[PDB]
């Protein structure tokens, strides 16, 4: 941000070798922290009046307390900060002036202090004891109780000792004193008239000189990002939405560290945050089964369906149990049921939370079953004591929706083979994504491969040579049998994420089972609220879709660490058949570039394949074939475009070729344009397709000698039966 | 197995090169298809390719023996995705252009050491149309063409 800005460079250096003159007398400091504060100092030429452009109505004289003295004949005015909100200091110089009578010059500076001051120290942080001491130079500390410089007509009152009992009153009168010690700190000549009279005062500025301007211009500086950011929620205010467990965000708090990488995830549901802590196991590929948040089975995959969220949705539960059933038969030993055990705790949190009541309690074939209660319509539950085994039933007077009916029986659930045992199943981490610092990638290339890339002679091969391992070593994703699909290092980074938190205290196995929802091309879903843990190991989650762009934009994408997205997102996820959006760069960008043959020849396929009509019949009107013949050649001027060959050219030729090259296609498109019938979409598209041509050459040209448009230039061509002469022409056309 | 966005595709790749009207096309031109398909294919590689999978003396190839040939080649270089994020990677800023700055800038990271005078020369040798910059399609030619 440019904190000067002279408006007229009208008279000689005098006005501007005055100016500066003016300038570098102010503390550079002072300045770095008045552009902190927004501000921007106007120099302008005899504007004196109000004839700034920035000298109207905004915020003017209310109450007239106006230079070191308080005169206010405005008309009569070279300096003025616009007090609100920037500070915007304009001044101004009629002939060679400032030098003999500094009486004057002494104004640009109160005339500024009235700036920084009120946020300088005086009330920068609060009336801070420093300033609110420095302050009490009224006739305590030094035998110098000389002050009618500043403190005239409104401290006579030394009849009044000013502390927090006063000082806050009269805050501007303060203000007035930071500025007339600011102005003689600084003014060209009374220097020592306050190092002479006031005594601390001088003590003052001069340790604002020493760093105390270079202070704020810090405290501010800082400020700086943080103020205007990104609203997110770092600390455990989010990691309470996380739905991880804390001793495992901050066990994989050491992680992201030691190896420098974010590590993202979606959110955990915090029906199972606890279940996890106490040792539930997580549920994986194998299972589909759906979760649940209403009574006892709460968090749990029940084996019935009925019984997890979708209570009701026949279809849902009719195929939901559906894949259960598969989830054993295809992988048994490893996936199947075990009976609901709500351990101690848990029982006392789905109180709290309201998920079920405990009251009135039985006797049934000799055993004590508490009850357990849930507003639920058709079932009923109630959990043993021996063991805390949970049971339901349909009521006597309701009935199950696929129109099952059913005594007294336990809640079974699902879970997977952990060290051999069958343990219940629950909500997993699934992460978002993982962003290891590009260097860290580098950590993963086998220096002899590195090596013997490096060692090139051809530097466009070099360039390669290194993105093929960047891609192989760090950015390329294999299918797994096990864990989804996932990157090798995704992989590595996924057990030490489990090994994590397993030498705290988890003993269900793993908690991280799966790759990275960014390889979720298939059903990809779409997560407001996203939970990060920086490199530093910050806590973080964002809001919205956006934000969490906007974030991994600011602090990944835009920094240094490696990340990709879902390959499904501007496209349409065909398992869910699901159009998320995530803003890819190479595709704003397309509105500029010429496509290539195969992204035209791609295009019309696809429209062929819409309607079904392509972009010539395979007839015998030799208009048609006019037609093919004609495409055919547009695949070739843009084939002719991207040229290898345009290397044994100079830049500039480059440019030029190319947009010629350019308009040879665009032509031609015009050409067909203005062909027979042609089916109204290929009509669009070769019009878009127009657009782009259009606005590639317009920046080929503006990005040499742009004067001429691209609407122009066409015109003044031939493009009849010669052709020749008339690149000979384009040429001096564009000189 | 090629997708059918996959096959419609390798259509408008013989239909726009026949001069014949069969569904039937030469060597000269089976290049000019991929090409313009996007492939730089050895006029070496052509031979035994259609001197395999077509020995039936003619040497053309209808569009089974073209829409098999290709379902192979369809596999490793199958890296039009890394490409494009390696591309992404890249470009530090989101400008859908790679420049010299971030091209070092990156370059460096990855632990290789270049000067100032060679970023400079890169991106140079892989701007085609001299905007001096590489954009995601001269990227795309720069990493596959061999
Ligand atoms: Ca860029
Ligand atoms: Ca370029
Ligand atoms: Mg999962």
């Amino acid at each position: 941000n440019n904190l000067v800005k002279t408006e007229f460079t009208n008279e000689t250096l005098d006005k501007i070798q005055q100016t500066q003159d003016l300038l570098k007398k102010i503390p550079k400091d002072v300045l770095e922290i008045y552009s902190e504060l927004g501000g921007e100092i106007y120099f302008t030429d005899i504007d004196l009046v109000e004839h700034k452009e920035l000298q109207d109505l905004s915020e003017e004289e209310k109450n007239s307390m106006n230079s070191r003295g308080e005169k206010v004949p405005f008309a009569s005015r070279f300096v003025f900060e616009k007090k609100r909100e920037t500070p915007k200091l304009i001044i101004n110089i009629k002939d060679y002036a400032i030098n003999s009578e500094q009486s004057k010059e002494v104004y640009y500076e109160i005339g500024k202090g009235i700036s920084l001051d009120i946020i300088s120290k005086d009330k920068s942080l609060d009336p801070e004891f420093l300033n609110l001491i420095k302050s009490l130079s009224d006739d305590s500390d030094s035998s110098d109780l000389l002050f009618s410089q500043k403190f005239k007509e409104k401290l006579e009152l030394n009849n009044k000792s000013i502390d927090i009992n006063f000082i806050k009153e009269n805050l501007t009168e303060f203000q007035h004193a930071f500025s007339l010690a600011f102005s003689y700190y600084f003014a060209p000549d009374h220097r020592t008239v306050l190092e002479l009279y006031a005594p601390d005062m001088f003590e003052y500025m001069n340790k604002l000189e020493k760093g105390g301007f270079e202070k704020i211009s810090e405290s501010l500086k800082k400020e700086g990002v943080e103020k205007d950011r990104i609203d997110v929620l770092k600390g455990e205010k989010a990691l309470k939405a996380s739905g991880l467990v804390p001793e495992h965000a901050d066990a994989f708090k050491k992680i992201a560290r030691e190896l420098n990488t974010y590590i993202l995830f979606r959110p955990v549901n915090k029906l199972a945050t606890n279940l996890i802590k106490s040792g539930v196991a997580t549920k994986g590929l194998n299972v589909h089964g759906k979760s649940s948040d209403w009574g006892p089975v709460a968090g749990y995959i029940p084996f019935d369906q009925d019984l997890s969220k979708k209570h009701g949705q026949q279809l849902a539960v009719e195929k939901g149990n559906l894949e259960n059933k598969k989830s054993i038969t295809e992988h048994e030993g490893e996936i199947g049921k075990i009976p609901l055990k709500l351990d101690h705790l848990r029982i006392e949190e789905l109180k709290e939370n309201g998920i079920i009541l405990k009251g009135k309690k039985e006797i049934d074939n000799g055993k004590k079953y508490y009850l357990l209660e849930s507003n639920n319509q058709v079932y009923e539950f109630r959990i043993s004591d021996e063991n805390n085994e949970v049971q339901y039933k349909t009521k006597e007077g309701k009935i199950t929706v696929l129109g099952e009916k059913f005594n007294w029986r336990n809640i079974e659930v699902m879970a997977k083979n952990v060290e051999g045992v069958l343990k219940p199943l629950t909500a997993d981490y699934d992460l978002f994504a993982l962003a290891p610092s590009l260097t860290e990638i580098k950590k993963q290339i086998p220096q002899k491969e590195w090596d013997k890339v490096v060692n090139t002679p051809n530097s466009l091969e070099k360039q390669k040579g290194v993105t093929n391992l960047l891609i192989k070593y760090g950015i390329e994703r294999k299918p797994d049998s096990t864990k989804g699909t996932l990157s090798n290092w995704q992989k590595q980074m996924l057990d030490r994420l489990n090994e994590a938190v397993k030498y705290t205290g988890y003993t269900g196995g793993d908690v991280v089972n799966h790759g990275t929802e960014q390889d979720n091309e298939e059903f990809p879903e779409k997560d407001n609220e996203i939970f990060i843990i920086n490199p530093e190991g910050e806590f973080i989650l964002t809001k919205n879709w956006e934000m969490t762009g906007r974030f991994i934009e600011k602090n990944i994408t835009g920094k240094d660490y490696l990340y990709y997205f879902n390959r499904s997102y501007n496209k349409i996820a065909p398992g869910n058949k699901a159009y998320i959006e995530w803003t890819d760069p190479i595709t704003k960008a397309k509105i500029n570039t010429i496509p290539t043959s195969a992204e035209f020849i791609k295009n019309l396929s696809s429209i062929r394949r819409s309607s079904n009509v392509g972009v010539y019949k395979d007839s015998g009107d030799k208009d048609e074939f006019a037609k093919k013949e004609s495409v055919k050649k547009i695949a070739g001027y843009l084939s002719d475009y991207y040229n290898s060959a345009n290397h044994i050219f100079s830049q500039e030729k480059k440019r030029k070729i190319s947009i010629f090259r350019g308009i040879q296609a665009y032509n031609e498109i015009e050409n067909v344009l203005k062909s027979k019938q042609i089916a109204p979409e290929y009509k669009n598209y070769f019009q878009y397709l127009k657009e782009r041509i259009t606005n590639q050459v317009q920046l080929l040209l503006t990005h040499q000698k742009s004067n001429i448009e691209f609407k122009l230039l066409y015109k003044q061509l031939n493009f009849t039966e010669n052709e020749t002469d008339n690149f000979e022409v384009f040429q001096k056309i564009i000189d | 197995q090629l997708t059918e966005e996959q096959i419609a595709e390798f259509k408008e790749a013989f239909s726009l090169f026949d001069k014949d009207g069969d569904g039937t096309i030469t060597t000269k031109e089976l290049g000019t298809v991929m090409r313009s398909l996007g492939q730089n294919p050895t006029e070496a590689e052509l031979q035994d390719m259609i001197n395999e999978v077509d020995a039936d003396g003619n040497g053309t190839i209808d569009f089974p023996e073209f829409l098999t040939m290709m379902a192979r080649k369809m596999k490793d270089t199958d890296s039009e995705e890394e490409i494009r994020e390696a591309f992404r990677v890249f470009d530090k800023d989101g400008n859908g252009y790679i420049s010299a700055a971030e091209l070092r800038h990156v370059m460096t990271n990855l632990g290789e050491k270049l000067t100032d005078e060679e970023v400079d020369q890169m991106i140079r040798e892989a701007d085609i149309d001299g905007d001096g910059q590489v954009n995601y399609e001269e990227f795309v030619q720069m990493m596959t063409a061999k």
